């Protein structure tokens, strides 16, 4: 049973948006890959001519998974264009809502998007709940009993016995699958926590609404700061704090232990889905005009050379179109960007995606949690180093294991733990600032007739940048360069495979009809195709 | 997948940002686990379903062709320019997919302003020829219940579904096909700042003392007076809504709002 031939996965489910993955398999291993993004909306086209203040409202609708992030990027971009330095409290509030977004996003990703690649929910029915409870209680300070897990099993049994499997219909694990390794008890633990996470994420998202009006699609940012005077009140701060504390407990007591128990069972996944180059923008500023004031700092690494972290030069970004469904072949810096659709169908004129192909100094760059974590580690970030080291020790592997699908999945957890703690620090700083009598949340500003601006966010999937050219006080050009564009865009005009494409080379496929190994690697990048294409 | 006992839902994603899907995950009393385990059978949903690729499309076919019937919930506008090619799933255009599936549903719910009215990708100059469901598919007789908003309140989706299951019919609908039980009042008539509006007490800027004191946001662009939604009453996430967070309504439950309500900071 070792397959040669093509495999197509379309739709790739358990991602945001519309992705088609094509691979060539030789003797049971992937030899070639294409990342094809199959929806275009054209938000950059739509923005032309509009009021720059309106941009954040449009661009937030790039994506509702990474909700708020694009509103933040656009507002940072216009703030920068107009030269406003927002008040300290606006930085704190914006940063706190972003920290909350990370926690919501990564929890939902691990459980609700990624875990069905590794957890056989139906095998949980076979589990001994008393054994499972002992295992659950051994990995977490949270105690779980046999009765706790039997309640999950009973509910699942009723569901499965109805024959209406709903979201589990035709799952790759049904019937068993050679690439699914977990024992019944570990499947039961993970399934219980998947279900628990459906309710916990309500709280994690609510934290954003406390200051940010609503989730999805927050409504509290303006050029110059934020609008939410109520966010200054002890009652709203307490509400936020309570939701954050519960979310952090879930991260620390449920997500991270589950991530480690699954990683330990799938340790062969240290051998697949590595990448070469990494880019990150930093996040959580003290100074909106200095990336190096961020809690995570920006950086660039080539060929895994983490002893030689390069500064991030924003002028070294160009977005390619040669293998994309846009006119011509000319890569552009986003202040000179072009969004000129021209569809040629799959592989027509060697074009296969609605995503552009961003390159940094000509190179394909992974961005997202693995980039943020590895670069921060290598910059001496003490919290990142403590958590990363503890994870590596628990798993019994060396740092080289991070350059993999398992590694990337781990890094997502690492960053979640680190950011969950840091939200508490920001919250305290914010309280302290209010207590000094600083009650200002928005600063005045004036629209220039002509300007350029850029806003940088390190979002849950990596380095996000929004770029404006203001002309006659209106949007002359507005370009989004989004994390999933970097990671999941196609080849460039040098024919270099993108990070996701390159990472797929070497993937074993046990059963070409149920190619869960491709999903494991693709999902480890946490794709967002509405983000990547816009 | 589904057969008997819980009603089958097929959830489709067209030209969308997945914010509407995310809104459904915020369901409260009932929560989403109750909805998918007890209330309904969620038989296709690209965001959360286990199967991918061919296995996913076979799950869709099984659901749509079931003799038991299904409800369609549709997120996103349908791109119609250039014969639909701006949006494809499994190498079929979204126009083609929806044209084939939606007439087979017992009921269709267009969830979110994109599915109801065309939404963000339909804003000028609408390069993809994006349309709402009923506009795109009028010629096939599809008349989806429109639950508008960007994203809507998930209360409004659950309430519509529950009504339909109980009564075997749509609730009373307005002239935009939206349920009057949720969309019968303007945001503004429900707004706590209405007494300031009446008194001509408007914040002149977001930094102003008037904004600090909660004065009306109309001068800063609030579209509450021209927007039908239940935001002030139900709130979002059991805790807040735009005006209570100090920001004007942008009109997000209205047709063409991206072009009709802009510039967002002017009235
Ligand atoms: S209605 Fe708004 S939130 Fe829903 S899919 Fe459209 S853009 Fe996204
Ligand atoms: S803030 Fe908006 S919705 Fe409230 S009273 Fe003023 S105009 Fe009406
Ligand atoms: S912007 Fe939308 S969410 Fe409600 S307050 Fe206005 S209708
Ligand atoms: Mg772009």
């Amino acid at each position: 049973s070792s397959y040669s031939g093509p495999i197509v996965v379309d739709p790739v489910t358990r991602i945001e948006g519309h992705l088609r993955i094509e691979v060539e398999v030789e003797n049971g291993k992937v030899k070639n890959a294409y990342s094809s993004s199959t929806l275009f909306r054209g938000l950059e086209i739509i923005l032309k001519g509009r009021d720059p203040r309106d941009a954040q409202h449009f661009t937030q609708r790039t994506c509702g998974v990474c909700t708020y992030t694009h509103a933040l990027a656009s507002t940072r971009c216009v703030d920068n264009a107009v030269g406003v330095h927002i008040p300290k409290n606006a930085t704190y509030i914006r940063n706190l809502v972003l920290g909350a977004q990370y926690l919501h996003d990564h929890i939902v990703h691990f459980y609700h998007l990624h875990a069905l690649d590794f957890v056989d929910v139906t095998a949980a029915l076979k589990a001994d709940p008393a054994k499972a409870a002992k295992v659950a209680s051994s990995i977490s300070p949270r105690k779980t009993t046999a009765a706790d897990l039997k309640a999950v099993q009973d509910k699942l049994k009723t569901f499965v016995e109805t024959g209406q499997l709903g979201p589990f219909t035709n799952a790759y694990f049904l019937g068993g699958h050679p690439a699914y390794y977990l024992d019944p008890e570990t499947n039961l633990i993970a399934t219980a926590h998947y279900l628990e996470a459906l309710r916990l994420q309500v709280k994690a998202a609510r934290a954003m609404a406390v200051f940010g009006a609503k989730n999805p699609h927050t409504q509290f940012t303006v050029v110059g700061g934020v609008t939410c005077y109520d966010a200054l009140t002890p009652q709203r701060i307490a509400e936020f704090e309570a939701l954050w504390k519960e979310t952090k407990a879930f991260v620390d007591e449920v997500y991270i232990p589950d991530l480690l128990v699954v990683a330990a069972a799938y340790k062969d996944w240290t051998q697949y889905g590595g990448t070469d180059n990494f880019i990150t923008f930093g996040e959580f500023p003290k100074d909106e005009y200095d990336l190096n004031s961020r809690f995570f700092k920006p950086g660039v690494v080539f060929k895994r050379d983490f002893k030689n972290i390069k500064p991030f030069d924003k002028m070294q970004i160009e977005e390619h179109v040669r293998h994309s469904w846009y006119e011509g072949a000319e890569a552009r810096h986003p202040w000179k960007g072009q969004t000129q659709p021209k569809y040629t169908d799959l592989h027509g004129d060697d074009r296969y995606s609605w995503m552009k192909a961003p390159r940094y100094m000509g190179e394909p760059m992974e961005t997202g949690p693995l980039a943020q974590v590895l670069i921060a580690y290598s910059q001496g970030h003490p919290k990142v180093k403590a958590v990363t080291d503890a994870v590596l020790a628990k798993l019994g592997v060396g740092p080289e294991a991070l350059f993999s699908t398992l590694g990337r999945t781990a890094a997502r957890g690492i960053e979640t733990a680190v950011i969950a703690e840091y939200v508490g620090v920001m919250l305290q700083e914010y309280k302290d600032n209010i207590a000094k009598g600083d009650n200002v949340i928005c600063a005045p500003w004036e629209m220039p007739k002509q300007a350029e601006g850029v806003g940088f966010v390190n979002a849950p999937r990596g380095g996000l940048s929004h770029w404006i050219r203001i002309e006659d006080g209106k949007i002359g050009n507005f370009q989004l360069v989004v994390p999933s564009t970097w990671t999941l865009g196609p080849r460039c005009d040098k024919n270099k495979l993108s990070p996701v494409e390159a990472s797929l080379i070497g993937t074993p496929v046990a059963d070409a009809k149920r190619p869960v190994e491709i999903l494991r690697t693709v999902h480890s990048f946490d794709p967002c195709i509405a983000c990547g294409v816009h | 997948l589904m057969g008997p006992r819980r009603p089958s839902v097929v959830y489709l994603h067209n030209a969308e940002c997945t914010g509407c899907s995310e809104s459904v995950l915020r369901a409260f009393e009932p929560y989403i686990d109750t909805l998918i385990l007890d209330t309904l059978s969620l038989d296709y949903h690209e965001t959360i379903m286990a199967a991918a690729g061919d296995a996913a499309e076979a799950a869709l076919e099984q659901a749509v062709n079931s003799p038991h019937g299904f409800i369609a919930v549709v997120e996103g506008g349908i791109p119609t320019a250039a014969n639909g090619i701006y949006g494809k799933v499994a190498n079929h255009t979204m126009l083609d997919i929806c044209s084939r599936i939606l007439p087979k549903a017992q009921a269709v719910i267009a969830y979110g302003t994109c599915a109801t009215f065309g939404g963000v990708q339909a804003a000028k100059p609408n390069p993809t020829g994006a349309k709402g469901v009923n506009d795109a598919l009028k010629h096939l007789g599809v008349k989806a219940i429109n639950i508008a908003g960007c994203p809507p309140n998930p209360y409004n989706l659950v309430g519509t579904i529950v009504y339909y299951l109980k009564n075997k019919a749509a609730p009373e609908l307005d002239s935009l096909n939206r349920p009057t039980m949720f969309f019968g009042q303007t945001v503004h008539e429900q707004c706590p700042r209405l007494p300031h509006f009446d008194a001509g007490e408007f914040a002149p800027s977001f930094e102003s003392e008037e904004a600090r004191k909660g004065w009306c946001l109309y001068e800063l662009g609030c579209k509450g007076p021209v927007t039908m939604n239940n935001c002030p009453k139900i709130k979002f996430n059991q805790t807040n809504w735009p005006v209570d967070a100090g920001h004007p309504c942008i009109g997000c439950s209205e047709p063409d709002f991206w072009d009709a309500m802009t510039p967002f900071y002017q009235n």
